[PDB]
């Protein structure tokens, strides 16, 4: 009822190679041509990858910065409120590229910002000019 | 099994059930009570069991009576009815006993009967049994037929058969405890050596066999699940069959690696985008970086749009610094990925030379076994008798397997050196003219009732006829013997003066260069006690090998041998013998087989008697006049001996019946 | 072996 195993006997392909009094040798003469195809395509993606690879060397460790440690303060200054209004008109809706910003205020104290000042800093003109671009 | 379930067992027999034969005698049985059969099943379970514990002495009714018991010795008709059902069709009281009732005074009936082959031997001595006159044609100057043994000083071999397919339920296990037979296991271990003389790895060995089985459950799969019996309008082979499994198994090794291959074509692609993107993200940080530094110069105080600025550019740039930290992630992981992949690749091919080179020894040992070109046996049907087997281990004659043919022909009347040249087989009677081999001249008439006729397949197939059947035998038996096959094999003899071989390995091979010389001198057999080596040659070269003379083969004998052993080991043969069956007139062959596009049938066929027309027209349906037995005639058990020995036990039974009459059936 | 027990027809 079942092929031993390690062996592999499906109608489909019986049927295909039995055909011919040589659709063998054809078949598998296609398999070799497809192999060495793959083969050939493997040596010219592996070339354009190590060219590829030989670019990115010296990493991103020049450009790379200290980072900033400031705990968050709850008190808004005058400063910190200037950033804020910038970030929005720069970042929309994103709180935490704004949070990183302002960096000693959280998204929550963000968000709050938001709300409070929404009247006095006509926030909404300032989101819409953002989606503008 | 032991006891009377033993003897059924011993004698081929089912010990729980009522056979076809015995339905056909015992027809008031089958047909009545359960309890019944039963008990005539015991009274023949037990009577064959009396036979078998000793079958040097006839074993009488009376005897057997005798040693029945109480409720099986009341109905003694049924006893008798048995008894003789059983000594009728050679179940027992067959082969070579001390007769209690001594031959009777009067013989009845005649029978000629064609060759003296083991089948003829065996038949005789039991139409001689019954008493009827009978005499045997023998062609040769010499019984056996393919049951050949070379005999030089103390130098013995067969050329003929020589081993014995295990003894349960081979009768041959009752004439050899008749026959002095020196009997001897045959130590399976085989080494191979290819064709270097380097033996061959246990590694390699096992693989190789390992794989050859499986290919042949394959065919089978092949054959039976699939019905893969018909490729064109020709039937399939089991040759083809092979190939075919063979070419999937290369093909399906191929996809294999392309899939493989593939999977890391598609891996190194991602890390080709990947890597595109970590460059233009490098490209962005630089500037980005390049920016903030710019920003940075505007030194304090400054107003708030441009701290923004900075601050802005600080932002987005350990962002980018970020995103990039990930994607170097993610390359370590394609890159490691990437080695594991390139590091297991799939089998690089399904068989090497070597491989391929031993698997061909392997096919050459089933070419074998079956004495033809696997280009020739059916697919369907090769394997058929496969289901009879015996069981034991398979032994080889020490002292010549012709020690038994001999050994038959104790007390018959055999004619030697008479080649039978026509077969006339009429209402009335037949007659059978033969010829003096010596002086062909020479001839003889010789009448009869009827003719048994062993005679080999491969001369009955022979174009032109060797001997003519008048009338011509009928269409359809004709046809079966043109759809049979029969096959070739050779041996030769190697006679030394000393042993230079391993004496307990009693067989090894030499694996052949390619795939046409794969028969060619394949394998050896120490079996003798004497220095004597053997070595075949089948396949496809056992029929080229017949068009080379002695002195070449044993060239190429002991070309082999010094490949395996050493120039300086190998002594010149005192003795060499060369069988060529193909070529000899008695045989044209060594055995059948189950060509493609033949079935068991054909052997029924070949076994069915032949009735001639009637003389006066209007006359009743004659007798038939015409039986056949031989080795190539029994479905169950062909190209044996003890295929051969039943046939002729079979057909002796049968004419028995027809010219004597069968009391026993009432 | 396989088949075949050991050295039979098949
Ligand atoms: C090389 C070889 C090895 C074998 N090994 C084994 C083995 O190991 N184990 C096993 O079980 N079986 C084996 N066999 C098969 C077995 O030997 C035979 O099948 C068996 O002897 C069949 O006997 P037979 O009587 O039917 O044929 P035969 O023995 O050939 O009887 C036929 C007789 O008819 C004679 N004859 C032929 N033509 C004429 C004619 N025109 N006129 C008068 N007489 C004629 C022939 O001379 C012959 O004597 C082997 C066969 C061969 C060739």
């Amino acid at each position: 009822r079942k092929p031993p195993k390690g062996m592999f006997l499906s109608q489909e392909d019986v049927e295909a190679v039995s055909a011919n009094a040589t659709a063998a040798t054809t078949v598998l003469r296609q398999l070799d041509m497809e192999l060495v195809s793959v083969k050939r395509q493997i040596q010219n993606i592996k070339q354009t990858n190590s060219a590829l690879k030989e670019k990115l060397d010296g990493g991103i460790e020049p450009y790379r910065l200290p980072e900033v440690i400031q705990k968050c303060n709850a008190r808004w200054t005058t400063e910190e409120q200037l950033l804020a209004v910038q970030a929005i008109r720069k970042y929309g809706r994103d709180f935490q590229a704004i949070s990183d910003v302002i960096g000693n205020k959280s998204v929550v104290q963000v968000k709050n910002f938001f709300v409070n000042y929404r009247r006095r800093f006509n926030i909404d003109e300032v989101l819409q000019e953002w989606e503008a671009e | 099994p032991s006891g009377v379930e033993g003897a059924a067992f011993q004698s081929r027999l089912p010990h729980d059930r009522m056979t076809s034969q015995e339905a056909a005698c015992f027809p008031d049985i089958i047909s009545g009570p359960q309890q019944t059969q039963k008990v005539f099943l015991f009274i023949r379970n037990r009577t064959l069991q009396l036979w078998l514990d000793n079958p040097k002495i006839q074993l009488t009714f009376e005897a057997t009576l005798q040693q029945l018991e109480a409720p099986y010795n009341s109905d003694t008709v049924l006893v008798h009815r048995v008894h003789s059902y059983l000594e009728r069709h050679g179940l027992i009281n067959f082969g070579i006993y001390k007769r209690i009732k001594p031959l009777p005074t009067k013989k009845t009936g005649k029978v000629i009967i064609i060759g003296s082959g083991v089948s003829g031997l065996a038949a005789a001595r039991q139409l001689q049994s019954f008493g009827m006159d009978v005499t045997l044609l023998e062609a040769r100057d010499r019984v056996g037929g393919r049951v050949a043994t070379f005999r030089k000083g103390n130098y013995v071999a067969d050329l003929g058969a020589m081993v014995v397919t295990g003894l349960g339920g081979n009768p041959m296990a009752v004439v050899s405890k008749q026959v002095n037979m020196e009997l001897a296991k045959i130590k399976q271990k085989c080494p191979l050596y290819e064709a270097n003389g380097q033996a061959v790895p246990k590694e390699k060995d096992e693989m190789v066999e390992q794989e050859f089985n499986r290919l042949l459950e394959a065919t089978s799969y092949l054959s039976h699940q699939l019905d893969f019996n018909v490729l064109n309008n020709k039937p399939v082979s089991l040759g083809q069959a092979l190939e075919v499994v063979i070419q999937l198994q290369e093909k399906h090794v191929k996809d294999e690696q392309i899939e493989h291959w593939k999977k890391i074509v598609k891996t190194q692609e991602e890390l080709k985008e990947l890597l595109n993107k970590m460059v233009n993200l490098k490209e962005k940080i630089k500037e980005l970086h390049q920016q903030y530094k710019e920003a940075s110069e505007v030194k304090p105080p400054r107003d708030i749009t441009a701290e923004f600025l900075v601050k802005s550019k600080h932002r987005d740039l350990t962002a980018l610094c970020k995103e990039y930290d990930e994607l170097a992630e993610t390359q370590g992981k394609l890159e490691e990925k990437l080695q594991e992949l390139e590091a297991n690749p799939p089998s690089d091919v399904y068989l090497s030379s070597r491989d391929r080179q031993i698997l061909d020894w392997h096919f050459a040992n089933l070419e074998f076994a079956n004495a033809t070109p696997l280009s020739t046996l059916s697919l369907k049907h090769w394997d058929q008798d496969d289901d009879f087997e015996f069981t034991g281990s398979h032994l080889t004659v020490r002292n010549g397997y012709s020690c038994v043919p001999v050994a038959l022909a104790e007390g018959l009347d055999i004619k030697l050196n008479t080649a039978v040249r026509q077969v006339r087989y009429t209402a009335s009677g037949c007659e059978v003219i033969a010829v003096n081999t010596r002086s062909t001249s020479q001839t003889f008439i010789y009448k009869c009732d009827a003719v048994l006729c062993t005679l080999p397949l491969g001369v009955l197939k022979q174009q032109p006829p060797a001997v003519q059947f008048v009338p011509p035998l009928p269409e359809w038996k004709t046809s079966a013997v043109q759809r049979m096959g029969f096959g070739n094999l050779n041996k030769v003899v190697l006679c030394f003066d000393r042993v230079f071989w391993d004496p307990s390995v009693n067989l090894f091979g030499h694996v052949g260069s390619t795939t046409a010389s794969r028969g060619e001198l394949f394998l050896f057999w120490n079996l003798y006690k004497a220095p004597i080596l053997l070595a075949l040659v089948a396949g496809e070269a056992a029929g080229i090998m017949e068009n080379i003379s002695d002195d070449v083969i044993v060239g190429r004998c002991l070309a082999i041998l010094k490949g395996i052993f050493g120039s300086s080991a190998v002594p010149q043969p005192k003795e060499t013998v060369v069988s060529r069956w193909r070529a000899d007139p008695w045989a044209r062959g060594s055995y059948s087989y189950v060509a493609a596009g033949s079935s068991g049938n054909d052997y029924d066929l070949m076994a069915q008697p032949i009735t001639p027309g009637p003389s006066i027209p209007g006359a009743p349906q004659p007798i038939p006049r015409l039986f056949f037995a031989g080795e190539h005639t029994i479905r169950n058990y062909p190209a044996t001996v003890h295929g051969a020995l039943l046939s002729g036990l079979r057909e002796a039974g049968r004419i028995a019946d027809q010219f004597l009459g069968a009391m026993y059936t009432l | 072996x396989x088949x075949x027990a050991f050295l039979a027809a098949x």
